[PDB]
């Protein structure tokens, strides 16, 4: 009759709370049914680990409440009781946890949470883009867990919008010299920044684009929750539209939440028949729960329309739905509450939008910079190349009717074979498509950088180097 | 210097232990002190693996931990992830939770396995479609996770592919239990080969629902990776013979020889170490005390894996661990329910069959179907043509029928080697031209007895003697 | 036609410049390419003719990319160079040179 | 004598998305053969 | 090929005899409720498309 929930916390006030609110829940529910017992956490690694698995197992504990960080700011993530508790398949429902390393279910196979994780940072990009009616996205993510789930999530919601990521670029952590990539970035016609990284890793970027001109006008930066806090705050400059969840820091009303949602839970257990008893003895049983999908299943179609929160619904990955999202704006250095998001409806705040240029106006991710690189192959009857004079420029001709024959500059190898040294030296190239392009420019602004080709074929399917690939000549 | 291997109840520890000690006595002597402690206990608890490893550093400072466990529990690999990121020690397995790797996470972590790498068998279930002349695929996926990835290495291999596959439209199943959707879902098939990446559990209701809905015909073909598959003990009668799965089995290479290979894969390890350095780093004296912060100076062998050969085979392992030449034995489930070896694909990543189609009988006792026709033909230069086939990683061309020609070694045995070769003729456009009005296949079975036939005492020959009998 | 892969693949040269030498120096009997490149070389040099009649007949197009937004500002210039006289007047010039 | 060529085609209205499936297949039936075969059904002359 | 359907209340070998269906338009010769109970079959079966 009696059933067991532990948890790791610190403070006893918290302790205290969670054996109010699991009494209100036996009052609200007839016979008590409910213990409490808890734990402190330990600033070590294994033995900590190894005390929990004692005080846990051997106390017939059906679900595990523990907060993710046990200080302000740690790497102490709740891996090991979670692995800990594994060993017979224990529910495990996160209060604090938000990195994907919980994500993905192949690994983890009875360890849910209480609170969206950080994927649901790529969906809203999709609300905000509905929105801001852009198109073009840019993405710096480093290169972790979390960051491959994201763009995987981000890449499966974006394929069937018809629209196409233009550039990826991968942060590998510790690195400081990072400026190639933000010249990849200023070069391209884009002018929209999506930055999901580490504290470390934003101060780094932040530092770099402080002296570049990535900051100055035509230029969005939607950054994740990581990104506004600690050093990220005094580093970043305004405009910044971030991201919060509100009513996500409370661990009383987490704890309260989790509760509420468990208490239905050990009523409907019993409904089922085929209920074993807990194991009390650590050593001496390595059996498997009959019902450990049978208790996630109960959970995933269980609906909740009570909490502090709101309504809780849980999808397959195990956590919240259609959580709640604020926007933080980030202006003189002073966070400003502009957007609010259901899941489906926008209610945007009076108060106006203050982008990091100097114009209040909605940036444009479209800058032609009309520098069209065009490589025309060498046919001698389309286009005739010639080598240039010694003076600087090329001779200028005459037809038959006497006109001049127009010519631009093209750049391209000389020599043209293999095995040689391929120095690009400017050369004399004219012909039928030379008038084309005039006539393009005329028409609009255009600018021609004539190329050449690098070997001397048009180029065709290779399959060479390997078993099997595809790459264009 | 010393390694302690742990392997579950088993032969006495006497003849374990000299099975070990004989690894360095055989060859590869090394002045460094070889050292192993054999244990072997019932109980699998995860405080007790946590005391018995802390022991084991403790006593003698073990430098490398293999756990060969015949537990099927799959928390096994994960139980070791605290081991491996705070002791700085090797972690290598035989069974159980190395016998299916499936977790990836930090590379702080020494995790190193022999079994089978999750994208790495996609490369030979497409490898045995490829062999077998199949280029029609149906791919089926479920919710389950660690699919999504599967469908995304599908679709780029498929994309970047220069063979020309028939990539029918996928079919993504949301769940199971549904009885009203499935079917809606399933009734687009027109293909010959369906995937199925599912549970066990969900895979046998699948196909018991199949059995129902017809499609458990013996014209279909199912490919089964090794999570449904697993051990090789039970076979649920929902399970239709010809079934063609491939997992990572220990029916020639044995424990003792795996013990024996890794321990090798250490030793040679140890030995590159030794040579930019001079000194063997130790672990944390004590599991109780942490009086400094748990990094990693001494350069341990994280990245020294890429670079290890022991008995002249390259054993060695990628960034997440994955070994880089498995074994991936084939496994074909027969008519008496049982698993037989087909093909193997541990020389130069490369598998052979042994070329056994028809395993299609007694599924529903009916339906009697015989539309594989064999086709004889006749080596007739001017009309029928035959050649060899230039190495491109292909088998047909553009549209040539796959000519199975049977081929002699040499003038004293007589085995008929069973080698594809490109074939074009005008019989062949004939053939092709007719499949399409008579909506049957036809396999093609050259002969090389006699050219055309005659009367040798009322004894007929060549193609007409053949098609006689 | 795979009987002329017999030949092809080990004849064949990389630039048309060489091929148009090669054919001249009695190096190569025949040669396959465009029918504007080679009535042009007919036209412009005096040792070569053509013969036979037209085959695969498809017409040259302007490379792009499936982001580019500059599909229909090129498309309406093309139209405009084709039907006021533009493209004729490059033919006239470029063309019927004898 | 042709001039302004401008060779008509399958039209198709603003934003379908089948214009992507129909121009493949038009061109590989050019490519193919498929208008050279069916040119002497109906393009028959005296010449 | 025509389909000839045996019996109703199977569930298990209706379906392999429509499974073979691949043309436009099919015919039903049966009663009121045996027409009500192959249609509403079909309904989960896929049948009933547009
Ligand atoms: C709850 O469990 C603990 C540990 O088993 C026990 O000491 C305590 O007495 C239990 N609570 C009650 C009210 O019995
Ligand atoms: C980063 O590297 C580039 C070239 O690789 C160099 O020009 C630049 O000065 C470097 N910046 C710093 C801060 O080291
Ligand atoms: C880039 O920023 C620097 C100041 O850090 C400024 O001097 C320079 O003109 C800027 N370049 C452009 C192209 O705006
Ligand atoms: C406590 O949690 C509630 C959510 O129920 C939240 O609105 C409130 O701000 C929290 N209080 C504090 C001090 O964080
Ligand atoms: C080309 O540039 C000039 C000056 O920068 C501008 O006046 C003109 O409008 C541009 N052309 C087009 C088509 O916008
Ligand atoms: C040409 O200019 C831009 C660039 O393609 C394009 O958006 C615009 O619509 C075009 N002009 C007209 C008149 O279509």
């Amino acid at each position: 009759k009696i059933v067991n929930i532990g948890a790791v916390l610190s403070t006893r006030k918290h302790e205290q709370m969670f054996r109010e609110a699991v009494n209100q829940a036996n009052k609200r529910h007839w016979k008590i049914q409910l213990n409490a017992t808890s734990v402190t956490h330990k600033p070590n690694a294994i033995q900590m680990a190894l005390s929990v698995c004692e005080d846990l197992i051997s106390s017939q504990v059906y679900a595990i409440l523990v907060s993710h960080p046990p200080t302000p700011n740690d790497h102490f993530t709740p891996t090991p009781v979670s692995y800990t508790a594994g060993f017979y398949r224990i529910p495990v429902l996160g209060l604090t946890t938000r990195m994907s390393i919980y994500s993905d279910k192949s690994i983890h196979l009875s360890f849910l949470r209480t609170v969206p994780p950080y994927s649901h940072q790529s969906s809203v990009w999709f609300e905000m883009m509905r929105v801001y009616s852009w198109n073009h996205i840019i993405l710096l993510v480093s290169d972790d867990h979390e960051g491959r789930a994201a763009q995987k999530r981000l890449e499966t919601l974006l394929e069937e919008r018809e629209s196409k990521a233009e550039k990826v670029l991968q942060f590998d952590p510790g690195t400081k010299n990072v400026t190639a990539l933000l010249m990849e970035a200023k070069e391209l016609e884009a002018r929209v920044i999506i930055l999901s990284a580490s504290e470390d890793d934003a101060a780094t970027v932040y530092r770099a684009a402080a002296m570049l001109n990535m900051t100055g006008s035509g230029y969005v930066w939607l950054v994740g929750e990581r990104e506004i806090s600690g050093n990220a705050l005094r580093y970043a400059p305004d405009g910044i539209l971030g991201l919060q969840l509100i009513n996500g820091k409370n661990e009383s009303a987490h704890i309260s939440d989790a509760v509420g949602v468990v208490a239905q839970a050990v009523h409907e257990l019993l409904e089922k028949e085929n209920i074993t008893d807990p194991p009390r003895g650590c050593v001496g049983n390595t059996n498997i729960w009959k019902t450990g999908p049978l208790f996630k299943r109960v959970l995933m179609s269980s609906k909740y329309a009570d909490g502090v929160t709101g309504r809780v619904e849980f999808n397959e990955d195990g956590d919240r739905k259609f959580a709640n999202y604020s926007i933080m704006n980030l202006q003189n250095r002073k966070l400003v509450q502009v957007g609010i998001y259901n899941g489906t409806h926008v209610i945007p705040n009076d108060r106006k939008i203050i982008w990091p240029g100097g114009e209040t106006e909605k940036p444009r991710g479209y800058q032609m910079s009309t520098r069209l690189k065009i490589v025309t192959i060498h046919q001698e009857p389309f286009v005739y190349v010639k080598p240039t004079l010694s003076d600087g420029t090329c001779k200028e001709e005459f037809t038959v009717n006497g006109d001049p024959v127009k010519k631009v500059i093209c750049t391209g190898p000389n020599d043209t074979s293999p095995g040689s040294p391929r120095h690009t030296v400017p050369q004399c190239c004219y012909g039928f498509c030379i008038d084309l392009l005039i006539k393009l420019a005329r028409t609009m602004n255009f600018t021609y950088e004539v190329h050449l080709v690098a070997d001397g074929k048009f180029g065709t399917q290779e399959r060479v180097n390997n078993s099997n690939k595809k790459e264009w000549n | 210097l010393n390694i302690a291997v742990m392997l579950g109840h088993s032969h006495d520890v006497t003849e374990r232990e000299l099975r070990t000690l004989w690894g360095p006595e055989q060859a590869a002597g090394l002045p460094l002190d070889v050292n192993v402690v054999a244990l072997l206990m019932n109980r699998t608890d995860p405080k007790s693996l946590i005391t018995h490893v802390c022991d084991l550093m403790s006593g003698a400072r073990i430098h490398g931990l293999v756990f060969g466990d015949d537990t099927d529990q799959e928390a096994v690999a994960q139980m070791l992830d605290f081991i491996s990121s705070h002791t700085f020690v090797p972690i290598l397995g035989i069974h159980g939770g190395a016998s299916m790797i499936m977790a990836d996470k930090d590379p702080t972590s020494t995790f190193f396995q022999f079994g089978a790498s999750i994208q790495q068998q996609a490369t030979v279930m497409l490898k045995i479609m490829q062999d077998y002349d199949w280029h029609v695929f149906s791919l089926v996926t479920t919710i389950f996770p660690g699919y999504r990835e599967f469908i995304s290495f599908v679709k780029t291999t498929v994309d970047n592919s220069f063979v020309g596959w028939d990539m029918q439209n996928v079919i993504t199943l949301d769940t199971s239990f549904e009885d009203a959707k499935t079917q809606v879902q399933l009734k687009k098939i027109h293909s010959s080969v369906i995937l199925l990446y599912c549970s066990k559990d969900e895979a046998v209701l699948i196909l018991s629902e199949a059995r129902s809905l017809g499609l458990t015909g013996y014209d279909f073909f199912w490919i089964v990776p090794s999570l449904v598959s697993g051990n090789t003990e039970l076979i649920p009668k929902e399970f239709p013979s010809g079934l063609i799965s491939v997992s990572y089995d220990d029916w020639d290479y044995s424990l003792e020889a795996r013990v024996r290979d890794g321990i090798g894969i250490l030793t040679t390890a140890a030995s590159s170490m030794l040579e930019k350095f001079s000194y063997i780093p130790e672990a944390k004296a004590s599991c109780y005390g942490q009086m400094e912060r748990p990094e990693v100076p001494m350069h341990t062998l994280h990245p020294f894996m890429v670079n290890v050969t022991w008995d002249g085979k390259d054993l060695s392992f990628t960034e997440e661990g994955y070994q880089v030449h498995p074994r991936l034995v084939v496994i074909v489930l027969n008519k008496d329910r049982e698993w037989e070896k087909v093909g193997k694909w541990e020389n130069h990543t490369l598998s052979l069959r042994h070329a056994v189609w028809p395993r299609y009988k007694s599924f529903s006792d009916c339906e009697p179907d015989d539309n594989h026709l064999s086709i004889v033909t006749l080596e007739e230069a001017p009309f029928v043509i035959v050649e060899d086939i230039d190495p491109l990683t292909e088998t047909c061309v553009r549209n040539t029928v796959p000519c199975r020609k049977f081929v002699k070694i040499n003038n004293s045995t007589n085995e008929g080697m069973n080698v594809k070769k490109c074939c074009k003729g005008f019989c062949i456009d004939i053939l092709k031209k007719l499949s399409r009005t008579v909506k049957f296949t036809y396999d093609l079975y050259l002969v090389t007895n006699g050219k055309h036939g005659k009367k040798v005492n009322n004894v007929w020959n060549g193609m007409i003697g053949e098609v006689v009998y | 036609l795979s009987t002329m892969y017999r030949h092809m693949e080990k004849h064949n040269y990389e630039s048309a410049a060489e091929a148009i030498q090669a054919v001249r120096d009695n190096k190569l009997h025949a040669f396959i390419w465009d029918s504007a490149v080679l009535e042009f070389e007919a036209s412009q040099k005096c040792d070569l003719v053509t013969t036979g009649e037209l085959f695969f007949r498809s017409g040259f197009g302007i490379g792009m990319r499936k982001d580019s937004p500059w599909k229909q500002n090129v498309s309406l210039s093309i139209l405009k160079s084709h039907e006021n006289g533009f493209m004729e007047d490059l033919d006239k010039t470029w063309v019927r040179y004898q | 004598y042709i001039f302004a060529t401008t060779g008509y085609g399958i039209a198709l209205q603003k934003g379908s998305p089948w214009k992507r499936q129909i121009d493949l297949a038009l061109l590989q039936f050019v490519g193919d053969g498929e208008m050279e075969e069916l040119e002497t059904c109906w393009l028959t002359g005296i010449c």
